[PDB]
């Protein structure tokens, strides 16, 4: 699997963020594990949350939980991330991952990650 | 007593499932044929065991699934069954899906115990 | 690192020794393989599984052969004791148009037997084979009467084979094989799974095999140690070979009582000139097929060789004779007459054949039968679909080998089908290391 | 259907366990025969379960344990056992094992018992 | 070994259950005698395992339950029961309420399973 990340970089202190993130090699719509993580100067890595690409249930960080929403997508392959109480502390880079961790085998797949500025 | 509820409602002959249950254990020719029957008890007795260990029940009376209810098997309302039938009568109103419904509960089991081979907690 | 984890039902199997149980679509078979078989049985076919096979330490084999002789025991259990019949006989030589190829064979006989009033006796006449009667010192006994009592089978019981199917108990699978060229010994790479056999017809023979089944692509011999002249060799053919075997002779059945409740059978009176009872194999089909044979022996001794057929060494008249039940009587051929060849890199064959009612089935000593006389003529056709062959000794030599057909054992003539199938036992726990760990 | 998975690796057979447990309960001396083979068949089903009591993993068809995996027992990839080996063949494998394993395993479970006797919640 | 704990303290001899519940499984007269000697062997089994299932205890070898200690069964210190007395002791100086016990254990999983139907997840 590739992981690709988009959407805008540049985001106002009143608006949403919105980030969709493109997978290839496998379907969403089989599999579990498709995450949000960020990277800021103040906290190396923060996890934000992950999807069931096979249920559609989520799971947030609860310190972010309260204002964050992750979808899916199937039809193209793609996933997103809904933020909407974006404030100038959710400037970071954003990474789409996808993270398989079984009984029988552990892996990861990260894109390269995209930057927001708020 | 033992089958005192069987003129019972489903909901009031729940309540008495115990004592059915502890009623199911308890010259060569005639020798023979006194193993054959202890013997053949024995086995049923395993078989519905196994069943309800493969559907994922085991040391229950009651065990609640995740198999729905098709109203294709039985179109009634839960008072209805409950309240105003017995279990003789329920048993007859089904006996058509009793293979299908079984089969049901088992796939229902492999799915979840596929599920536990998650480490993800799968939210 | 990694945990055990327990798995049940893993589908994983050994090799066991199990009681098997049989199945089926007046007969004795039938009474006892009283569980029905299922239409249309399937079979599991398993993809990638190599399994290994060894036809010579095939125990269904063994069982099939003990089973066998219990129903034999139990259906002549509650049949007429002829114990009374063990007296001094008066015979003649039967000499009444009776042709030169069966000269001495009757005996006509007489003696003073019991009836169902103990004080009563009638004098009886009836007549014999030769091989049922031996010489006091004329004077004549039953040929049993010095080792063991004799029971007369019921006639109103069919021993008559069918087709039987042995089936598995719960927790123990049967394995087939089938390899085309299998040859009872390795490893084999095409199997499935099935619950029974296919149905097997317990034809009981010595020196050739009746109505078995058949090789499909080639003739194909199988043997335990192929260089060991201790071991025999047994021989699946591709094509049947029919031989008509009759009794020509109208033979008519009397009876007597001989006490309360039981009734005695004996041949009265034979109507006709006196012929041999003999069998007929085509000469031409014959000959092919044991060229054939001939071919695949050369495989394993050598293509300059010369490959000789001969007749049997020697021996008790159930060893030396091809022996089989013909309509319910039983009849002991010469096959001097087929193994008779060199082969060195219409018509029909005539076997001779002999008759006797008394009878030490099994390879015992005692626990005689005596077989009911069948009225008529008798005639039957059977199915040649293999051999049992043995190799003379021998040495290096002239390498000129002989084949003759061999005595064997009953169960040489049970392993000839059961080779395809093998008896597992399922062993459903098994660990493997896993990331999981008990969670609290 | 019954076995099929036999040449299948571990992992992929693993994925139909159900079907390998739910066909394990299916003239005098043919008669004793028969109930000689009938009460075996009994017999071994529950020393089975008899075991899987006593490790802790009563109702299961996959249990999780805390013995660890000793590198002399087997050594190889996680992937390697669970993707290129089936279970006939890890079977002949770790045959000489078995039965440390199930020691180990009964040791484990005792230790589980004696925490549980602690009340100040195992920590 | 098996009994080796027989002259133990109660609670020493709870230490080693296993390998006391391991022991318990393994000419037509004859054949006769040996077939009742394990139908009946298999029957005890299942008998015990059946009273587990009923009380809720089912594949455990110690169960905590919700049935209070009568004072009237039997009236000891706590330590001087498990420290003092073996199970032998005990087994004699309670079997007169061996069948009163078993009876509260029953109404007690009736009671409680009464009390899971309720759905507001409160007793
Ligand atoms: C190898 O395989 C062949 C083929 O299966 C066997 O040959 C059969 O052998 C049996 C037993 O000897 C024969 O059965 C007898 O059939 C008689 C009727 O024959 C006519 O009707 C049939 C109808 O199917 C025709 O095929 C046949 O040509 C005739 O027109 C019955 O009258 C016999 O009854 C006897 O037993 C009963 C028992 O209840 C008594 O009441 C009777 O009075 C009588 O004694 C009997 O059922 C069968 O017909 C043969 N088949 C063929 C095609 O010939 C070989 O025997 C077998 N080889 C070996 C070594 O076993
Ligand atoms: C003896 O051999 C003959 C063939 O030479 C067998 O008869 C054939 O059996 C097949 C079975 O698939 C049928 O399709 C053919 O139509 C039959 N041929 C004829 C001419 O009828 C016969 O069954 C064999 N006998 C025994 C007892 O096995
Ligand atoms: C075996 O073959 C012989 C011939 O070799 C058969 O005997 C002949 O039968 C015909 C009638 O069909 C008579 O006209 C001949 O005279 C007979 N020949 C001899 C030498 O007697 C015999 O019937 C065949 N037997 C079987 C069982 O098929
Ligand atoms: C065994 O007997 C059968 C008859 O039951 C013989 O078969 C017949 O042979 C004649 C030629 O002589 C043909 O015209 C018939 O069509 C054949 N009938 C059948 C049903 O096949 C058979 O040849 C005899 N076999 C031997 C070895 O003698
Ligand atoms: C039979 O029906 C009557 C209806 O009034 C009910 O009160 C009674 O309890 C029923 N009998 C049983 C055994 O439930
Ligand atoms: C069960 O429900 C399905 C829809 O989910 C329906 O198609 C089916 O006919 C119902 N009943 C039976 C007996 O199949
Ligand atoms: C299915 O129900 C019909 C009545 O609607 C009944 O006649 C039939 O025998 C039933 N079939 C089975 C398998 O119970
Ligand atoms: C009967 O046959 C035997 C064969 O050995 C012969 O010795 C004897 O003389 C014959 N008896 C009569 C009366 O022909
Ligand atoms: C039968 O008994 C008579 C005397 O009643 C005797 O003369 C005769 O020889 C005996 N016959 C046989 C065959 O034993
Ligand atoms: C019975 O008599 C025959 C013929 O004389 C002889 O060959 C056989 O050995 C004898 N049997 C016994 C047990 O003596
Ligand atoms: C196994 O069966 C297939 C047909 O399904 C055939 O092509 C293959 O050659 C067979 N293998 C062997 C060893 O006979
Ligand atoms: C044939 O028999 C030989 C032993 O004589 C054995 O090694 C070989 O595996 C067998 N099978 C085949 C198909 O050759
Ligand atoms: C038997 O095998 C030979 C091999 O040379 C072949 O020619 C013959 O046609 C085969 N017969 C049958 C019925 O398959
Ligand atoms: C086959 O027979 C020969 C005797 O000629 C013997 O030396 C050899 O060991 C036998 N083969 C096997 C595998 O036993
Ligand atoms: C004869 O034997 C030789 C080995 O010496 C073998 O190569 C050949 O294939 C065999 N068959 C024929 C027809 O030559
Ligand atoms: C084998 O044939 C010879 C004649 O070549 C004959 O003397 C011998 O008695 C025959 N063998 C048997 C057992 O009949
Ligand atoms: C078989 O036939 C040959 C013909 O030469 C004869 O010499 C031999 O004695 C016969 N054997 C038997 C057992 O009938
Ligand atoms: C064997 O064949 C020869 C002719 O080559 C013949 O003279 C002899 O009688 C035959 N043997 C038998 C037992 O028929
Ligand atoms: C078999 O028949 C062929 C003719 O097709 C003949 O050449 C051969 O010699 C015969 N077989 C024997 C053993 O004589
Ligand atoms: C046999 O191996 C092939 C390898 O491509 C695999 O696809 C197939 O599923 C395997 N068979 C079984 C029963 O697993
Ligand atoms: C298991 O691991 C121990 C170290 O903890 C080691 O000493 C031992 O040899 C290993 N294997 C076996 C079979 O005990
Ligand atoms: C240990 O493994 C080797 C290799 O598989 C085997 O030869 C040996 O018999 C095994 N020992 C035991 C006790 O299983
Ligand atoms: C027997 O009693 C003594 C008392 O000091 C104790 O130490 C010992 O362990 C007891 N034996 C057993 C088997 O408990
Ligand atoms: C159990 O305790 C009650 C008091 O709470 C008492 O009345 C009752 O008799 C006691 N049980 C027995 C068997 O004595
Ligand atoms: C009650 O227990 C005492 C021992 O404390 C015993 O002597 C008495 O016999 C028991 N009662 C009955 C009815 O067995």
């Amino acid at each position: 699997v590739q992981l690709v990340e988009s959407g805008p970089g540049l985001v106002r202190p009143s608006e949403t963020l919105s980030l969709t993130c493109a997978v290839s090699g496998d379907s969403i719509s089989t599999n579990n594990g498709w995450s949000w993580i960020r990277q800021t100067p103040g906290k190396g890595l923060e996890w934000i949350g992950y999807i069931n690409g096979r249920s559609g249930s989520t799971r947030y960080n609860p310190s972010l939980q309260s204002r964050v929403t992750i979808s899916t997508d199937t039809s193209g392959n793609q996933f997103s991330l809904k933020v909407n109480s974006v404030t100038a502390a959710d400037t970071a880079k954003y990474y789409c991952a996808f993270f398989w961790s079984t009984y029988y085998k552990r892996f990861d797949v990260w894109g390269p990650g995209v930057r927001v500025t708020v | 007593g033992f089958l005192g509820a069987a003129g019972s409602t489903m909901g009031a002959a729940s309540m008495t499932l115990t004592v059915q249950a502890r009623n199911l254990l308890s010259d060569t020719h005639w020798g023979i044929k006194q193993l054959q029957a202890r013997v053949l008890a024995v086995e049923h007795y395993l078989r519905d065991q196994q069943l309800l260990g493969i559907w994922g029940c085991s040391g229950k009376l009651i065990c609640c699934t995740n198999v729905p209810w098709n109203s294709s098997w039985s179109n009634r309302n839960l008072s209805e069954i409950w309240d105003n039938m017995t279990w003789l009568q329920w048993d007859k109103e089904i006996s058509n899906y009793t293979q299908i419904i079984y089969g049901l509960l088992e796939e229902s089991q492999n799915q979840q115990e596929k599920n536990e081979q998650d480490l993800l907690e799968l939210d | 690192n990694l945990w055990v984890t327990v798995y049940y039902g893993v589908p994983v199997w050994k090799d066991a020794e199990t009681t098997l149980f049989c199945a089926s679509d007046h007969n004795v078979w039938a009474t006892h393989c009283c569980v029905p078989t299922d239409p249309n049985p399937q079979e599991i076919h398993l993809e990638n599984v190599t399994e290994e096979f060894n036809m010579w330490k095939n125990n269904m084999v063994e069982q099939m052969h003990t089973d066998i002789i219990s129903l034999w025991d139990q259906s002549l259990k509650p049949c007429v004791k002829l114990t009374p019949l063990c007296v001094t006989l008066q015979c003649t030589n039967v000499t009444n148009n009776i042709t030169d190829d069966m000269r001495g064979e009757l005996k006509n006989c007489s003696f003073n037997m019991t009836t169902e009033l103990r004080d009563k006796k009638q004098k009886v006449y009836s007549l014999f084979y030769r091989l049922d009667v031996v010489q006091i010192n004329k004077e004549y006994r039953l040929i049993n009467c010095n080792t063991s009592a004799i029971t007369q089978a019921c006639p109103k019981v069919s021993f008559e084979p069918i087709p039987i199917h042995y089936c598995a108990p719960a927790g123990f699978a049967i394995l087939k094989c089938k390899d085309k060229k299998f040859n009872g010994t390795g490893p084999c790479t095409n199997v499935s799974t099935v619950q029974c056999t296919h149905g097997i017809k317990p034809v009981v023979s010595t020196q050739l095999l009746l109505n078995g089944s058949l090789a499909e692509e080639e003739v194909i011999i199988r043997s335990e140690n192929i260089t060991n002249n201790a071991k025999n060799i047994l021989v699946q053919l591709n094509e049947s070979v029919q031989i008509n075997c009759t009794r020509p002779n109208n033979n008519t059945v009397k009876s007597i009582r001989i006490g309360p409740g039981q009734w005695f059978y004996y041949t009265g009176d034979i109507i006709g000139d006196i012929r041999q009872a003999h069998c007929n194999v085509s000469k031409a089909t014959w000959n092919e097929t044991l060229g054939k044979v001939v071919k695949q022996l050369r495989k394993h001794f050598g293509n300059n060789t010369i490959i000789r057929f001969a007749n049997s060494s020697g021996g008790d008249l159930e060893v030396t004779t091809h022996s089989f039940n013909c309509g319910g009587e039983f009849f002991y051929c010469n096959t001097s007459g087929l193994f008779n060849s060199t082969w060195i890199s219409n018509d029909s064959i005539t076997l001779p054949c002999r008759i006797k009612q008394i009878i030490n089935m099994w390879q015992r000593i005692g626990q005689a039968m005596y077989a009911p006389p069948i009225q008529g003529v008798i005639r039957c056709v059977s199915n040649i679909t293999g051999l049992i062959l043995t190799r003379d000794g021998g040495s290096t030599n002239s390498t000129t080998e002989t084949f003759r057909p061999g005595g064997g054992d009953m169960r040489d003539n049970w392993r000839s089908e059961l080779y395809k199938y093998k008896v597992v036992k399922i062993e459903p726990l098994g660990v493997a290391p896993t990331r999981c760990k008990r969670r609290v």
